[PDB]
């Protein structure tokens, strides 16, 4: 009655061929498109450079994180206070993360790291490795955020003229 | 010792405790279920002799909108008469809110002897029922393929006890029912009202409430059913006259569902090689036979599960008491808004009284669904019958389940519940444009506002051309008057109804990790690898692996019956405020309604504060100032439920090692004085002081609201 | 150094993670008369194989619990199992039975 | 009188179905 | 690491042997009872503190008694 | 009628289980009178 | 104890300044006056603090009445659902954060449900900070605000 | 009217926000994914 | 007076920027600090 169960194709297999390991394949975590696409993200896009990796990471992040309190927060009744408080909330969020991403690799490479970091961690899902990686992630992180808010800032203190210039309102 | 009298009636009624053989367990469960039958009949003969015999029920039927009905009389002992209240008519008793007396005008009844003659009915029937269970038990009980013939008991139950009864209740309805109360909502006074007999041997007395009767059963064979449509009717809305459903179109609903069982009980193959068989659809149930959507489901499939349904009891019993769950919170809902009863949505009473009792009927239903779960996996479940199967596959990827529902339980608690301490905060800042509300930044409930547009455009007719009226006055169309009182009205949905639907989605949601954590771990887990050899009640595994409290599948039942307490209060909450705020009321003779709280739901029940002081503050005014008056026994029994709450916490804050040590200094107090006894005194147990500690937990609260609910509404509702 | 077949088992999220690879992993071993069904302490069913087996676990005590079901839930009763530690760099000892 | 805002929005998420099924559709052909 | 003690009231009757799921304990010959046979705990590093020893000793007092010691990761019974 | 003459001319072929003949005449009788009664209402109203 | 010497105190304290010395004496006989007309009659103006009708100078008191009343809930979950409910919660947060990609964070110390006498101390401290921020709130508001 | 360009349709700002999105802005991202596809190796 | 903080005391600067600094610039860092502390080997 059980004979011949695991013995026609299924689509859920064991994580890397291996039924011991506490995971499972699927295709949120294993198909070819999710694949592609997570592996290509900055955190894991092969060969990057530490650096590199936080400044699009940075880039991305601090962009959008100058949105919500322009829009529902405490000054979004002017235009000119609801960015300047929203560009300020995205330097604050980067700063607070940039610091936990500082502290938290000034804790973890002690010696040998205990879990996730330690040298013989088969973690795909984590492979900054070393504090030197971490660092420099921290600082491309806090260049990178930094500047995408300040970007999303100059877009939205100069809507007014932004506006006109995809209307073509700036051709009379 | 002590704890064998309570783990005596602690193993009264689990069966596979005793020797565990299926057909003889089978035989037991076949005749108790008699005597429970028998205790509902029992139940139900009361309930239509009190009606017969302790009533104001023939005064209630004259003029139904200004008296109180009333079922229960006091005696007068300890000057408990007090209780006795003036109903109208010189009646003297209490107020009952079970609503019995309109579902009996909507019977049919007319007399208090049609009713002693239910009741009368009953208790034979009770009889009948204790003969059964003596029958089939002690002198020819059945044996074990009779109860594994799912076939037959699934095309028996559709077509003849659910096809049959609604067929059966749809000649009542036609030959009763509408008779009795066409005259009687056109104005006809009881001593003229025929007896129930008299629409059947004078034939012609029915011809002129429904002419399509003179032509007969006739156009019934022959397919000219158009014919019937009279008292058979496509309506829609209510009666302006009681308020209720109207008659004909539930004669028509009991017609067409009772089509549909007896159809739905000719599904199954029995004996004669034509229908479905329960193994054919669960073994085809697989890849590559279903969808490819839900190719996760993997090549096994529903395979193994027929030897579920051989074996278990527990597992059947886990499904049946979770759609009980799911018939009672349609009952709840569905019989606010779509009152099926004469003059029922005007008494606010009983309104409040049968969604409130419904809902929690089901609350312990569901509770109760996920306890036989996890008995069935903990008893019942062997491993053997379940590789790489849907039941296989659940259990291993339990990790995946759990952590899932803790995370999106922690997004709705974030946003539901901290959105409303974001409001007391922006109020109490004197800050209201920017609070979540209808006046600051809204959260409109958009697609259920598109839904109640789409039910009122179907009706016209865009999708619907059959009905006249609304399905629901809650949904749409306009407000329905019996009384100068709003029977149903269209139910505005703002932003304190998105608030508190997503507080009902964050209660539900964790009281089904509650439940599922416990059923999907009953057997093993990280912390516990051998979990379902200890058994699915225990208390722990010790003070190791940092301490193991709490870890058996009976705790999270434990833990699930707050929860889900802690879910349907709110549930009840919503609907006792949003039906007095928005629904509820009085026109007045200008054409305006005044609601009974005045239209606060909006603006106040967004915050905590608003709650504590709008509708716990003021709305508890009632049941406080109802001593020396006739609703003072709500009055006690609020302050009663105060207690028990308040007494539950000894049991559930403290530990049985304590209570052991204190009792050996009483056991040295009555030792000295040589009144010594031979049973030892002993503390309750780990799960005995938890179930004490739940139950009058559960009591104390559910009193509480219970007093609360229903001084206010036998007051003002 | 050890020797067995992997029973037939569709994976889990209750097996091995992080502390296998890093602390320490243990090794439960068996031979079976025949090829039939076993509960998995990380929660499912999974084949043993006939002959000899080999699965390994997270903790000491999933071992022994699954030793304690081979004892217990065949007839004939399943009583060779060995169980090993594994430590990150290969290095495998002995504990059960001492 | 011409589309509303909602029409327009019901026809955005539903061409998301078609373009779910042609990206499927696409790497079944080859790669 | 928790502590495992034996006392001299043991009568040998392999109870928390048998009731142990780590194999902390085990029989060793002793001439102090009837049974000839004394607990130990020799693995007391792998205790994790579950007292199902305790729970199995039919001595009054008990002759096993656990200390729940230091904790560590094999003691906390952590599979991460 | 001729609805229940399409049900025994299509469902002679549908259906695995034929003869226990007596019964299977009984279903494909019933069913002619529920897709019967089902197109006449439907024809009824056009 | 301290709860119904203080009710005690108050109560009879706020019938000598009102001068309603007598409506103590009747209503402190039975426990539906002390329901009624301490802890329901008192409330009024302390949950007016903050409404829909605006905020005054008694919505700190009236936040910090819901803040005690929290922090009284809050306790409950540490003193009635014990430890191994929890423990068992936290190793499939501990699986969902290994198998979760971009989150790389990892913790150092091992994430444990609190022990048996620590949620009973934790527990008892959220019952104890909730009982005072509740009461002490309703002894200023509804003594500043009759008097 | 006259002097910019305005949409009297429903959602007239999505022109507003497509044309840029579909002609300027995604077409470098979608000629860099594809050249990284077919020099990969 | 009505519309804003003020402070009719000496140096009302003082809780202009105290309260900044004490409640959401420097825990920050101090947490940061702390767990330096207790995570070192
Ligand atoms: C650090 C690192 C880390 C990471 C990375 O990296 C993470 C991540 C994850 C993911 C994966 C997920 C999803 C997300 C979410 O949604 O949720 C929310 C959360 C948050 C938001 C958190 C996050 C955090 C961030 C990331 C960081 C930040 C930091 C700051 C900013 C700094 C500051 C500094 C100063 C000094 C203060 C999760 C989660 C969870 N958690 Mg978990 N984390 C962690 C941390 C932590 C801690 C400490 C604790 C204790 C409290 C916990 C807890 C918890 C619980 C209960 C849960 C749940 O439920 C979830 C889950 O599982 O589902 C499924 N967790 N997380
Ligand atoms: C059409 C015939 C028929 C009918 C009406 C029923 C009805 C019932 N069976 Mg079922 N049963 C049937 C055929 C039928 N059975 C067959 C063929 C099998 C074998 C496959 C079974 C095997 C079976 C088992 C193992 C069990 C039942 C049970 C029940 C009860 C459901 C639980 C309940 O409380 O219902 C709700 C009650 C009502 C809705 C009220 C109406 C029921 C009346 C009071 C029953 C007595 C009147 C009369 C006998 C029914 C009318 C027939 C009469 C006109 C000739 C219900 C009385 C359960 C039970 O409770 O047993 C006592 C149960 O455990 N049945
Ligand atoms: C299922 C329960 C039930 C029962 C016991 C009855 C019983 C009866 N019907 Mg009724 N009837 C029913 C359901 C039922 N009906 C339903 C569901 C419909 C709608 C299709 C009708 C529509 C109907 C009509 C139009 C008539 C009857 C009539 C009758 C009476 C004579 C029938 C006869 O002798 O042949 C008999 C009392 C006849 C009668 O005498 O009216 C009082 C009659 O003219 N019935
Ligand atoms: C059709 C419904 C149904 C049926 C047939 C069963 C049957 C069973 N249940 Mg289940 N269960 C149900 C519904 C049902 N239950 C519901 C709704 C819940 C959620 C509360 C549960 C939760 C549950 C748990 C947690 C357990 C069971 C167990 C059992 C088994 C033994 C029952 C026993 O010995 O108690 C005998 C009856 C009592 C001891 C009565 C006590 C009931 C309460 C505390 C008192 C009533 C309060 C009252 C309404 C308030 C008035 C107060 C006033 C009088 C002062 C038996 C197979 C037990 C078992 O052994 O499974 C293996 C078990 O541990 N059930
Ligand atoms: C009012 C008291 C109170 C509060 C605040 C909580 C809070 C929680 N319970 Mg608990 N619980 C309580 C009473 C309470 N419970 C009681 C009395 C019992 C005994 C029956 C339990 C038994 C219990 C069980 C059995 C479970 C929970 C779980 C939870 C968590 C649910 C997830 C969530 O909503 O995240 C959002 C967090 C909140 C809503 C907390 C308030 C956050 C504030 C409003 C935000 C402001 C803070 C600010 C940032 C600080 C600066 C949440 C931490 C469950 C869990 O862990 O799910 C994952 C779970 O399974 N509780
Ligand atoms: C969510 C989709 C939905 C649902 C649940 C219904 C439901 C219903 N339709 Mg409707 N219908 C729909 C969409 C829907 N319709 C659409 C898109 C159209 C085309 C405009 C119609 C055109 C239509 C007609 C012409 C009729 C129904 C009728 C009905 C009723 C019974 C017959 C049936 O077909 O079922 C039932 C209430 C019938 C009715 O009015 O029953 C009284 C009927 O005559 N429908
Ligand atoms: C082949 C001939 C035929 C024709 C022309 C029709 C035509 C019709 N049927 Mg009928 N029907 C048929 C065969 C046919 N049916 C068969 C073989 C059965 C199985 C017995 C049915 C069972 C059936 C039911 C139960 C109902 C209809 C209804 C309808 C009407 C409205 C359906 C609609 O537009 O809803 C559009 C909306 C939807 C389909 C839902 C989305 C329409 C006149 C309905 C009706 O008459 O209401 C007034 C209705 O309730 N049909
Ligand atoms: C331990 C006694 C004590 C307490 C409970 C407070 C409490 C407060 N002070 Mg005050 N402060 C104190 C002593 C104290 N102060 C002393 C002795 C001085 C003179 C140096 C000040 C100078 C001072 C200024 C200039 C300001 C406050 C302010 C405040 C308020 C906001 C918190 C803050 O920003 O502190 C800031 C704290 C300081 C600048 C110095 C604190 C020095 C004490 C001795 C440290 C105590 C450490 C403690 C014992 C360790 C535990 C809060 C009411 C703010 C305010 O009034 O807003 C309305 C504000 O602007 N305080
Ligand atoms: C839908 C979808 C999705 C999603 C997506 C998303 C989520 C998006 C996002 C987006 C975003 C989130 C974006 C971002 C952007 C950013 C940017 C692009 C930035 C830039 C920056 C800059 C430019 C800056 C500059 C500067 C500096 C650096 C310094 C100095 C100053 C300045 C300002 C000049 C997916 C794919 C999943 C899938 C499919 C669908
Ligand atoms: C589980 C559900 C998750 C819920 C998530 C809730 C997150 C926060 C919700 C805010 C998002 C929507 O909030 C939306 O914002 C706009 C802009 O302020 C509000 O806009 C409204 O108030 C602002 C006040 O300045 C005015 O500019 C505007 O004229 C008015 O319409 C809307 O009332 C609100 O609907
Ligand atoms: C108070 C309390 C006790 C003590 C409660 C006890 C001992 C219950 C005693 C109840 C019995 C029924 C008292 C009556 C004894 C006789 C039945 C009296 C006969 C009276 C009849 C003639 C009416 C516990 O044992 C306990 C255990 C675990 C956690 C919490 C607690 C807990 O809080
Ligand atoms: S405190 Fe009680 S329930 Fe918890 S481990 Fe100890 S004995 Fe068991
Ligand atoms: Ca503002």
């Amino acid at each position: 009655t059980w004979v011949d169960a695991y013995d026609q194709k299924d689509i859920i297999q064991p994580y890397r061929g291996n039924p011991e390991l506490g995971n499972l394949a699927t295709p949120v975590n294993s198909s070819n498109l999710v694949k592609t696409y997570i592996n290509n993200l900055p955190a894991y896009r092969p060969g990057l450079t530490p650096f590199l990796r936080g400044l699009e990471i940075g880039m991305a992040h601090g962009y959008f994180l100058v949105g919500p309190e322009v829009v529902v927060g405490p000054l979004r009744e002017t235009a000119h206070g609801a960015n300047l408080s929203g560009l300020i909330t995205a330097i604050y969020i980067t700063v607070s993360a940039c610091l936990g991403i500082s502290i938290f690799a000034l804790a973890t490479f002690q010696g040998d790291p205990r879990g996730a970091y330690n040298s013989n961690s088969p973690d795909r899902l984590r492979p900054l490795r070393s504090k030197d990686g971490w660092f420099q992630l921290s600082g491309g992180i806090l260049l990178g955020s930094m500047g995408g808010a300040i970007f999303a800032y100059v877009l939205l203190e100069n809507f007014g003229d932004l506006d006109a210039i995809l209307r073509g309102a700036v051709n009379v | 010792t002590t704890t064998w009298i309570w783990d005596l009636h602690a193993d009264a009624h689990d069966f596979d405790s005793h020797t565990t053989d299926l057909e003889d367990i089978s035989r037991k469960i076949f005749s108790a279920h008699f005597g429970h039958l028998a205790v509902i009949f029992l139940w139900l003969s009361g309930m239509y002799f009190h009606g017969a015999r302790f009533s104001n029920f023939s005064s209630w039927m004259t003029d139904p909108i200004h008296i109180k009905p009333s079922a229960q009389v006091v005696w007068p002992i300890f000057g408990q008469e007090i209780l006795n209240a003036d109903m109208g008519d010189g009646f003297r008793g209490i107020q009952i809110t079970s609503g019995l007396f309109q579902m009996w005008r909507g019977e049919g009844f007319t007399h208090e002897f049609q009713l002693f003659w239910t009741a009368i009915g009953a208790l034979v029937m009770a009889a009948l029922m204790m003969f059964a269970g003596w029958f089939h038990y002690h002198v020819r009980a059945p044996k074990l393929d009779w109860f594994r013939n799912w076939e037959s008991m699934m095309n028996h139950h559709l077509a003849g006890l659910l096809g049959l009864g609604s067929l059966g209740w749809a000649g009542h309805l036609i030959h009763v029912a509408l008779p009795t109360n066409k005259l009687l909502d056109a104005g006809v006074p009881l001593e003229d009202i025929p007896l129930p007999h008299e629409f059947i041997l004078n034939k012609s007395l029915m011809v002129d409430l429904y002419p399509s009767f003179a032509e007969g059963v006739k156009p019934f064979f022959t397919l000219n059913w158009s014919a019937y449509a009279d008292f058979l009717t496509f309506k829609g809305g209510l009666n302006p006259v009681t308020g209720g459903l109207w008659m004909t179109d539930i004669a028509h609903h009991h017609v067409a569902i009772a089509v549909l069982f007896i159809i739905a009980g000719h599904f199954y193959r029995t004996n004669w090689g034509i229908g479905h068989s329960f193994r054919e659809l669960l073994d085809d149930a697989r890849t590559p036979k279903m969808l490819p959507i839900f190719n996760f489901i993997g090549p096994v499939g529903h395979r193994g599960l027929d030897k579920i349904f051989e074996t278990s009891w527990h597992a059947n019993l886990a499904i049946h008491l979770v759609q009980f769950g799911t018939a009672s919170l349609l009952v709840a809902h569905h019989m606010y808004a779509m009152p099926p009863y004469p003059y029922l949505a005007t008494d606010y009473a009983t309104v409040t009284s049968l969604f409130t009792h419904h809902v929690w009927i089901a609350g312990f239903c569901i509770v109760g669904g996920a306890a036989h779960a996890a008995i069935f996996l903990v008893r019942d479940y062997n491993p053997a019958d379940h590789v790489n199967n849907v039941l296989d596959r659940t259990l291993r990827h339990r990790d995946t389940v759990v952590s899932h529902l803790a995370w999106v339980c922690q997004f709705l608690g974030f946003h539901s519940f901290a959105m409303y301490c974001h409001n007391d905060t922006m109020r109490a800042f004197g800050r209201p444009q920017d609070m979540f509300s209808d006046t600051g930044i809204q959260l409109q409930p958009i697609f259920a506002q598109w839904v109640q547009q789409i039910q009122t455009m179907a009706v016209g007719g865009v999708t619907a051309p059959g009905l006249g009226g609304p399905v629901s006055h809650a949904f749409g169309g306009g407000v329905v008057a019996i009384g100068d009182k709003i029977a149903m009205m269209p139910i505005q949905l703002g932003t304190a109804d998105f608030l508190i639907h997503h507080i009902h989605a964050f209660t539900i949601h964790v009281t089904v990790l509650v439940l599922l954590k416990g059923v999907l771990f009953s057997r093993n887990s990280r912390l516990i690898p051998d979990k379902g050899e200890l058994g699915f009640r225990f208390p722990c595994d010790g003070p190791g692996r940092g301490g193991t409290c709490q870890v058996s599948a009976w705790d999270h039942v434990f833990l699930g019956l707050f929860w889900m307490y802690n879910s349907l209060s709110i549930v009840i909450f919503h609907f006792f405020w949003k039906m007095q705020s928005d629904v509820w009321g009085t026109v007045g003779a200008d054409g305006t309604i005044s609601h009974i709280t005045g239209g606060n739901f909006a603006q106040a029940s967004i915050t905590n504060n608003g709650w504590l002081r709008d509708f716990l503050w003021a709305q508890a005014s009632q049941v406080i100032g109802s001593y020396g008056s006739a609703l003072s026994a709500y009055g006690l029994f609020f302050l009663a439920g105060h207690f028990i709450f308040g007494f539950s916490l000894m049991f559930l804050f403290s530990g049985r090692g304590y209570w052991q040590e204190l009792i050996e200094s009483i056991v040295w107090a009555h030792n000295k004085l040589k009144i010594t006894t031979a049973i030892q005194p002993r503390a309750l147990s780990i799960t005995q002081g938890r179930a004490v500690g739940v139950a009058h937990y559960l009591l104390g609260g559910i009193v509480t609201t219970w007093a609360f609910f229903l001084a206010r509404m036998a007051a003002i509702g | 150094t050890l020797t067995g077949k992997t029973p037939v088992f569709g994976g889990s999220t209750g097996g091995l993670l992080t502390r296998a690879a890093v602390e320490e992993k243990y090794a439960i071993t068996w031979t079976s008369t025949k090829q039939q069904v076993f509960e998995m302490p990380t929660g499912g069913a999974a084949i043993m194989h006939e002959g000899e087996n080999l699965l390994y676990l997270a903790r000491k005590e999933q071992c022994l619990a699954l030793g304690t079901q081979l004892r217990s839930k065949f007839k004939p009763k399943i009583e060779d199992y060995k169980i090993y530690r594994i430590y990150p760099n290969g290095e495998t000892q002995y504990v059960h039975p001492a | 009188m011409t589309l509303s805002e909602t029409q327009v929005f019901v026809a955005l998420v539903i061409a998301l179905v078609p373009a779910i099924l042609a990206f499927r559709l696409s790497t079944e052909l080859y790669k | 690491s928790h502590s495992v003690k034996i006392y001299d009231t043991c009568i040998g009757c392999t109870q928390c042997v048998r009731a142990c799921p780590l194999d902390v304990l085990e029989m060793v010959p002793w001439d102090g009872c009837k049974a000839g046979s004394i607990a130990s705990s020799p693995r007391t590093e792998d205790c994790v503190g579950c007292k199902r020893c305790e729970t199995a000793c039919p001595t009054d007092f008990l002759s096993i008694r656990v200390y729940l010691g230091a904790e560590t990761t094999r003691s906390m019974g952590l599979a991460y | 009628c001729n609805l229940f003459v399409l049900a025994i001319g299509k469902y002679a072929i549908q259906r695995p289980g034929a003869g226990p003949g007596l019964p299977e005449l009984l279903a494909t009788a019933s069913l002619g009178h529920i897709l019967g009664a089902g197109m006449i209402l439907g024809l009824g109203n056009a | 104890t301290l709860g119904w010497v203080t009710f005690y105190w108050h109560w009879k304290h706020l019938s000598v300044w009102s001068g309603n010395v007598a409506q103590f004496n009747e209503s402190s006989t039975y426990l539906m006056g002390w329901f009624r007309d301490y802890l329901w009659a008192n409330s009024a103006q302390l949950i007016n603090g903050y409404s829909p009708a605006g905020t005054n100078s008694l919505a700190v008191w009236a936040w910090m009445f819901l803040f005690g009343h929290l922090a009284w809930a809050v306790s409950f979950m540490f003193l009635i659902t014990w430890r191994g409910y929890w423990q068992e919660l936290i190793e499939t947060l501990m699986w969902a954060h290994e198998n979760t990609p971009l989150s790389f964070g990892y913790p150092k110390d091992k994430p444990v449900a609190l022990s048996i006498v620590q949620a009973r101390l934790v527990g008892l401290t959220h019952f104890t900070v909730g009982y005072i921020a509740t009461y002490g709130a309703f002894l200023i508001a509804s003594t500043s605000s009759r008097f | 009217d006259m002097t910019q360009l305005t949409g009297a349709y429903a959602a007239p700002w999505l022109p507003w926000i497509m044309i840029p999105l579909i002609f300027y802005i995604l077409p470098f991202p979608i000629f860099a994914i594809i050249f990284l596809w077919i020099e990969r190796e």
